[PDB]
């Protein structure tokens, strides 16, 4: 049972990481390119992609 | 020839009616922008339209 | 290489007049005119541009004109009709080529026009 929810657990963070902001304005990619043009959207990209 | 108001925006990645109606730039561009006065040589009294 | 503007000479209210815009070049045909019009002393404004497959008036001249092509000597011409003593302008004429962005502006002519 130890095994099972340890792997469970380890998916379960993974999915949840990506509601984090990581520094961007947004934890959403379409939120993030729709509200800010291209050229400067790239920084809010990369520190999400990172 | 542009406005003198446009100068610092037909830079890269710089919206504005001058760039992207006329002059749009990569996003990528590697080079250099020069520009310097010409209202002299270039401004008429009636009107260099 | 260059573009010359002559004609616009004295005439009457409601006359006719042939201005021509001769071009010095070879693929004139290919730059399409664009006529523009400056007041007296008062802002600029255009007129009217035969690009190739159709036409573009002004509200000042609209359909007033029968604007004419010469493709075989790759000049352009403007035919004006009901003319008015309030289109004392000064006409011109411009093309720019599609291919290394370069102007060739002309010279002006004069649309005095008398009221009586």
């Amino acid at each position: 049972q130890d095994v099972v929810n340890q792997n469970a657990q380890a998916l379960n963070t993974l999915v949840k990481q990506l509601s984090s902001n990581f520094g961007a304005i947004s934890s959403v990619l379409n939120d993030i390119l729709s509200r800010l043009d291209p050229p400067e959207a790239e920084v809010q990209i990369d520190r999400l992609i990172t | 020839v542009i406005r003198g108001d446009e100068v610092r925006q037909i830079a890269p990645g710089q919206t504005g009616k001058i760039a992207d109606y006329n002059y749009k730039l990569p996003d990528d561009f590697t080079g250099c922008v020069i520009a310097w006065n010409s209202n002299n040589l270039d401004s008429k009294v009636g009107g260099n339209y | 290489v260059q573009l010359q503007e002559s004609g616009g000479g004295l005439v009457q209210a409601g006359g006719s007049l042939r201005l021509s815009c001769v071009a010095s070049g070879r693929t004139f045909s290919s730059l399409n005119i664009v006529w523009f019009r400056q007041a007296p002393g008062k802002e600029r404004k255009f007129v009217a541009a035969i690009n190739d497959r159709n036409t573009a008036y002004a509200e000042s001249v609209k359909g007033r004109f029968t604007i004419s092509r010469d493709n075989a000597k790759n000049t352009v011409h403007l035919q004006m009709n009901s003319l008015k003593p309030e289109d004392t302008a000064v006409y011109y004429c411009h093309s720019a080529d599609v291919n290394g962005g370069m102007d060739y502006w002309g010279k002006g002519t004069q649309v005095t026009v008398s009221s009586h």
